[PDB]
């Protein structure tokens, strides 16, 4: 509610993944997403920056090793 | 970006300036469209408000006047209340779309987008007409409701810049609308001293009327009406002051609704001024001093004193009105005990006198 | 909005009654309208029989309910009017404005005799408060109706 967060981003597209992330995550996505606005000296947050955030937050690899399956 | 856009862009815009004044509509609508995709960018913040303002004064005068045009300019005014590098023309943006608002008849977003300069004064050292343009607005602001105070005010801060009052012309109304506008307020502290500020002026010496109204109005028993209006009635329309008087009168229903403001205060006057006098009264004195039949006596006092505004108690069955008759028997002795106190220093005080001057005089 | 109507129906709560109600607003919130309208009306109702319209005039006020226009706003709005200046005069003409939803309701009926109970004591206290001793037919006159039921309030009250 904070961020300006532009008009057209969409939200339900994050909360339906699953990863079961803390609760000290969901801030430091919206942060990150934040200073990666800031950078470029564009001053309203799109979708591009939630999506570099989230990748750059969660960080799993695979670990789903397949022929076991 | 090393103004690799803002030269670009600032290129493009006088370029719009110069076929605007020429170009019809149907092309310049869209070049305005075309430019405006790059001000969501941010990082160039002047000169994308510069395009709306154009494109909304375009818009409104294609129509002579519009509505939703006006509410095009809305948004963006605090995203850049910080957006310019500069003092006086951001001033100059977020006061200009007001008289937007006003013409859509929205008051309450008016006053609400209004308290954002009114720290930022002080806007007027190289511009008075600026000044001159913030407080006119609000005179036709709180016009519309009944608020009578906040607008003497206004009108005591034209007493600025004295490009102001070196204008004797219109500097007499300038001084005569304040005077005016502070009697139709209700008595209160504020407006008790408020009287006096105004008054004891040197200049204001030089309109007789006006500063006859002001003392009457300060000192205590009031007039029947009848002989004030027979009185002050007609210069109302003679001299070069009579603008606002004209206000005061002019427009049928502004003229009307203030009569009936100013029978209400001087019929106000009476009452507040008997009950410091009286005791207790009958009803047939009240209605003879007041002028109008009994029954709308006792309306008129109902608000009153439903108002915690008038300690009163009226007696039907005698009508014997009974004013500031409320009584304590723990009060009584208070009243002595004070009395005491008082004759005790009293009566050493004037041992003092005694001793001094009988010192010039027997000393030998 | 079914737990908040059954709260409401034997009158035990009011407080509880109206979170029951917000929060279902809030499951109507932004998906859908057509209940959120009548979430809005039973909000609104709710507040002003807890004695506070001045509450309600600021609630409404605010930005989601500038979002859900309507009329029948117009209807509670000029209701709240009525109670904050307390005339039953000014309440039967709103009644008869807006008959058609007003006594429509079936859970209205209900509750309607006790809020007009209440306009009354609040109006007579009004009416005879300014003063003391007085004839019985001037405050007959002034509240508009007949003797006997006055005196028999009156009665009531003060017992």
């Amino acid at each position: 509610s904070k961020m300006n967060l532009s008009e057209e981003v969409d939200l339900e597209d994050y909360v339906a993944r699953p990863d079961k992330i803390s609760g000290a995550d969901i801030n430091s996505i919206c942060q990150e997403s934040g200073m990666l606005a800031v950078r470029e000296n564009r001053y309203i947050v799109l979708a591009k920056d939630f999506e570099k955030a989230y990748k750059t937050v969660i960080k799993k690899d695979e670990q789903e090793h397949e022929f076991y399956k | 970006r090393r103004s690799q856009l803002k030269q670009a862009v600032a290129k493009m815009v006088q370029q719009c300036c110069t076929y605007v004044e020429e170009i019809t509509d149907l092309p310049i609508k869209l070049r305005l469209i075309d430019t405006l995709r790059m001000v969501t960018e941010g990082k160039i913040y002047v000169e994308i408000e510069r395009a709306r303002l154009t494109k909304t004064l375009a818009t409104i005068k294609e129509q002579n006047g519009d509505v939703k045009e006006a509410a095009s300019i809305l948004q963006e005014l605090q995203v850049e209340t910080y957006g310019s590098m500069e003092k006086k023309e951001r001033v100059e943006f977020i006061l200009e779309q007001m008289r937007l608002c006003l013409a859509v008849k929205d008051y309450i977003r008016t006053q609400i987008i209004s308290k954002k300069i009114n720290t930022k004064f002080f806007q007027e050292e190289n511009t008075e007409k600026l000044k001159l343009k913030y407080y006119n607005l609000m005179i036709q602001l709180d016009q519309h409701e009944g608020s009578y105070l906040s607008i003497c005010k206004h009108y005591r801060a034209i007493y600025d810049t004295p490009c102001i009052q070196a204008e004797s012309e219109k500097w007499q109304q300038a001084l005569k609308s304040v005077v005016l506008y502070v009697i139709l307020a209700p008595f209160d502290n504020e407006q008790s001293d408020l009287v006096h500020r105004i008054s004891g002026d040197k200049k204001l010496e030089e309109i007789p009327k006006y500063k006859d109204l002001l003392k009457l109005f300060t000192t205590m028993e009031l007039m029947r009406w009848s002989t004030l209006v027979e009185d002050y009635g007609m210069e109302l329309r003679k001299g070069s002051l009579e603008s606002p008087a004209t206000d005061v009168f002019g427009s049928t229903e502004e003229g009307e609704k203030r009569w009936k403001d100013l029978k209400n205060r001087v019929v106000e006057h009476n009452i507040r001024i008997m009950a410091k006098y009286y005791t207790r009264i009958t009803m047939k004195r009240m209605a003879q001093l007041l002028d109008l039949s009994v029954d709308e006596s006792e309306a008129f006092l109902s608000n009153l004193v439903v108002n915690k505004t008038i300690f009163a108690k009226v007696d039907r069955l005698a009508g014997i009105i009974n004013f500031q008759r409320p009584k304590d028997p723990n009060n009584l002795l208070n009243d002595w005990s004070q009395k005491l106190n008082s004759l005790m220093s009293l009566v050493n005080k004037t041992t003092h006198l005694i001793a001094k001057e009988e010192m010039i005089h027997n000393l030998q | 909005m079914q737990s908040g109507i059954i709260h409401a129906a034997e009158e035990k709560d009011w407080k509880t009654a109206y979170s029951y109600f917000y929060e279902a607003f809030e499951g109507y919130d932004s998906i859908d309208s057509p209940k959120a309208i009548t979430s809005l009306k039973y909000m609104l109702l709710c507040k002003i029989m807890l004695n506070t319209p001045e509450d309600v005039q600021a609630l409404v006020s605010g930005k989601l309910a500038l979002r859900y226009a309507g009329r029948q706003t117009e209807a509670l709005k000029c209701v709240a009017q009525a109670s904050k200046n307390r005339s039953l005069a000014d309440f039967e003409k709103a009644l008869t404005d807006y008959r058609a939803e007003l006594r429509d309701d079936p859970i209205i009926s209900t509750h309607l005799a006790k809020l007009y109970d209440n306009l009354l004591e609040q109006n007579l206290i009004r009416v005879i408060e300014p003063f003391s001793r007085v004839q019985i037919e001037h405050i007959s006159s002034l509240i508009k109706l007949s003797k006997a039921d006055v005196e028999r309030k009156l009665s009531q009250m003060i017992l």
